[PDB]
């Protein structure tokens, strides 16, 4: 029910194309522009273009004039963007944003973001291995998500019941072309023999849902 | 298609100080209707950009009082009264009065915490991982400041290089501390060939490089 | 690529009428308690690559209060003289002073004297405007706009028109009285015996059910006129829209046992207009109000 | 009805004052009835009676920047003429 709800993750081979969605609730588009923003992992925020849906009249930046196609469907409540000749440059996260001016107050909505990965070698499920704790007044424990492709993976502990002290590290790209990350959590040492800790790994591209128990 | 030059690129600021970000346009941002459509966005790590101030000065719904934006013509400034650990991230200035729209170069805001010492741990590879044929040793550096810290692997007093990848989390929004995770990846055969596995951490917050190790078995 | 102008968060509504042509629809609402006038004007722009001239379709509607009043004539001796003031003619006009702008059509084009009025303006790609005196026909044009207003007992006719201005007038015509028809110039129009020497000023004149809507309530205008602009040249131009009325007086002096005398003061209050000055931005396709009286 | 005067002119309009003036025969009217109000707000009008020998009157105490209507009818022994009309607006900014 979120205003601008974008598509899920995506993996497309180079040279091809991909079209991602931006399912938009909110009273009436076909009167309000909806724009698209691209963010390289190198902290760069770049404005792509927009489209007035009810008219189809597009309005884009010259950088993406040959790389992005904007459409929108008034029958449902969705706007689309298509990317031609996918290279490694276009691997980024793409947000759609709507904004409403009115007279009293002012609205600005954004989407969660869609990850686009441009590669060749094939979705692979992750492998989860526990890291048993050893220490001091505090004991450390975590899970190891090794060998998976592509990004991302969502990791929660105790189905979200444990949040304080958790640190999920960003994935690093190994030499084999597969990602690998670690997620640890600092808990008191006296809670090792009484409380159970389980990490919830979820890789939506491969439909993998692993629940591993961490124990000394 | 105007240029937006942000300044500075990196702006450190302690817990309680005042931070100001300047952003200058290559053309007067004033639209024909009379309003200057300048905006400031905050993107905390792992989240979508969030709007702070629209039309140079007007604050957005839910924006704290510490925030205030000013400027005129082409030069503009965003100021934060009492910077807090929850305000860190990247700040972008955006112009919405002339198509095509453009963003700023981004401004990274980091905190200046009272220097801390890294809490070092080490985890042997799980036996389930050994059944696949690969052994992985993890060295954890939890909660430390600043971000600079060197980690070196030693297998039987033999320096390792080209077989370890480290990952660092973003600066936490409470204690303003980072976390490091070094992952040493060997094979099953090479792991059984040795006994001493150590990871040495050299940080300015430690009197001497502290070493945490374990023996296989 | 970047050629559809606006500001961040604008509410830009466009109708794509096919090919490389579209219609940008804008509206403005101005009221005035001094003059009793509301201008509900629609500004439909015509973007067309096959057309070498900018086009703006102005549909002027709203409401103009009749300003009708029944009063006593204060003073000694005038205790039996009552005064009615009613609108004789409504005024709608659109004038401009930009040399690069010229009017290309206007509806109604010719004087029409029926109770109801319904006419249509159509547009085909290429700068082709033609107007049909009905709202009949089905999909001959890419975009069509109609006018609709009732003018019971009145007559709509053009008073002034040229390349920079157009002015209408809804003058009074013929009324239905209980004793036949009466013309708009009959000095004894709307007057009647008040049934004694104590009745109200209101009783010296016809009831509300014998008065047409344009005399009791007012007039709901509905006029269209299109202006063309040479591409390039001027970026901005101004024009003024006048909504008004002309008021007549009808005194009814009562004499006992004899009769009721009447006389009309025609065109006592003229040009009772509410003028609003608008400005067009042919680059951003936007309207803004500069001022009013 | 008896015949009425003519040439009703409004002169010397200030922010709060104005002068009326009219033409009537040398000895045709006993008194004049001046009636004036804010446009189409009856019940806010007031009537003034000047001797039928005067040909002008100065209105005083007017709201600045406001439009006003005028009605003047000559009288000569009960039977009276027909009011002459005038409209003017005082100076200033109405608010």
């Amino acid at each position: 029910q979120v205003q601008l709800q974008q598509s899920g993750a995506e993996l497309m081979n180079p040279g091809a194309s991909v079209k991602i969605s931006c399912k938009s609730t909110g009273y009436k588009f076909s009167s309000y522009w909806i724009e698209w923003v691209k963010q390289r992992p190198g902290h760069g925020l770049e404005w792509m273009g927009e489209i007035l849906p009810g008219s189809g009249s597009t309005n884009h930046n010259e950088k993406f004039k040959g790389k992005a196609i904007f459409t929108a469907d008034a029958s449902s409540n969705t706007a689309y963007m298509e990317l031609s000749s996918l290279t490694s440059e276009d691997s980024a996260v793409y947000y759609c944003a709507r904004t409403i001016s009115t007279a009293t107050d002012w609205f600005a909505y954004w989407g969660q973001g869609t990850l686009v990965t441009v590669s060749a070698a094939s979705t692979k499920g992750p492998s989860v291995f526990p890291l048993a704790p050893s220490s001091g007044g505090t004991a450390a424990l975590g899970c190891l998500v090794k060998d998976y492709f592509p990004e991302p993976v969502t990791v929660s502990w105790n189905s979200g019941a444990l949040t304080s002290g958790v640190h999920t590290f960003p994935a690093v790209l190994q030499s084999s072309g597969l990602y690998s990350l670690s997620s640890v959590v600092t808990v008191p040492s006296s809670s090792l023999g009484t409380q159970t800790y389980i990490c919830n790994v979820n890789h939506k591209p491969s439909n993998t849902k692993v629940d591993k128990k961490v124990e000394p | 298609d105007v240029l937006m030059t942000q300044t500075p690129l990196s702006l450190p600021v302690s817990l309680g100080d005042q931070a100001s970000i300047s952003c200058r346009s290559s053309q007067t941002i004033v639209y024909s209707d009379g309003n200057t459509y300048l905006e400031w966005y905050l993107q905390k790590p792992g989240q979508s950009p969030k709007l702070l101030i629209y039309k140079v000065s007007n604050r957005f719904s839910g924006v704290p009082d510490r925030v205030s934006g000013s400027g005129s013509g082409t030069d503009f400034t965003l100021k934060i009264s009492r910077v807090e650990a929850e305000d860190l991230g990247v700040y972008y200035c955006f112009q919405g009065s002339h198509v095509p729209y453009t963003f700023g170069g981004g401004t990274k805001l980091e905190i200046k915490r009272t220097v801390a010492a890294p809490s070092v741990f080490i985890f042997p590879p799980s036996d389930e991982q050994l059944k696949s044929g690969t052994a992985s040793v993890v060295c954890l550096l939890n909660n430390f400041y600043p971000r600079e810290a060197k980690v070196q692997w030693k297998v039987d007093n033999a320096l390792q290089s080209g077989n370890s990848q480290e990952s660092v989390t973003e600066q936490d929004s409470k204690d303003s501390t980072y976390s490091l995770s070094s992952t040493l990846t060997l094979s099953k055969a090479d792991y059984e060939k040795h006994k001493v596995y150590a990871c040495e951490v050299t940080h300015q917050g430690l009197s001497s490089p502290v070493t945490k190790s374990f023996n296989r078995g | 690529s970047a050629h559809h102008h606006h500001h961040h968060g604008s509410n830009t509504n466009i109708e794509n009428i096919g090919d490389g042509a579209e219609v940008i629809k804008r509206t403005e609402d101005v009221s005035s308690k001094k003059w009793g006038v509301t201008q509900n004007v629609q500004f439909d722009f015509v973007k067309d690559k096959k057309y070498n001239k900018d086009a703006l379709i102005v549909k002027m509607q709203g409401f103009i209060n009749s300003r009708t009043s029944f009063s006593d004539v204060k003073g000694s001796g005038y205790e039996l003289t009552k005064r009615m003031i009613w609108p004789f003619q409504y005024n709608i006009g659109l004038t401009t002073k930009d040399p690069n702008v010229s009017l290309i059509n206007y509806l109604p084009k010719n004087k029409i004297e029926t109770t109801d009025v319904g006419q249509t303006l159509g547009y085909n790609i290429g700068g082709n405007f033609q107007s049909a005196p009905s709202i009949g026909g089905n999909g001959s044009f890419n975009y069509s706009k109609t006018i609709s207003y009732t003018q019971k007992s009145y007559v709509s006719e053009v008073d002034k028109q040229n390349s920079k201005s157009v002015k209408w007038g809804v003058k009074a015509n013929e009324f239905v009285t209980p004793d036949g028809k009466k013309s708009a110039h009959d000095r004894y129009l709307f007057v009647q015996s008040p049934n004694g020497p104590t009745g109200s000023a209101r009783e010296y004149f016809a009831p509300d059910n014998q008065l047409p809507p344009l005399v009791q309530s007012g007039f709901n205008p509905s006029f269209i006129t299109t202006l063309s602009h040479e591409k390039g040249s001027s970026d901005t131009s101004e024009f003024e829209l006048s909504y008004g009325r002309n008021l007549d007086i009808t005194y009814a002096t009562l004499f006992p046992r004899t009769g009721i005398y009447a006389e009309r003061k025609h065109n006592a209050f003229v040009n009772r207009n509410f003028v609003v000055r608008y400005k067009v931005n042919w680059k951003t396709h936007e309207i803004k109000v500069k001022g009013h009286n | 009805m008896l015949p009425a005067p003519k040439n009703l002119v409004v002169s010397r309009v200030t922010e709060d004052s104005a002068r009326l003036s009219w033409t009537a025969p040398d000895a045709a009217f006993d008194s004049f009835h001046i009636e004036y109000a804010e446009p189409w707000v009856w019940g806010e009008a007031i009537v003034l009676t000047v001797p039928g020998s005067e040909r002008s009157y100065d209105l005083t105490g007017l709201k600045p920047g406001t439009e006003y209507v005028v009605f003047i009818g000559g009288v000569k022994g009960g039977h009276n003429s027909t009011p002459l009309s005038a409209i003017f607006t005082t100076g200033g900014h109405h608010h």
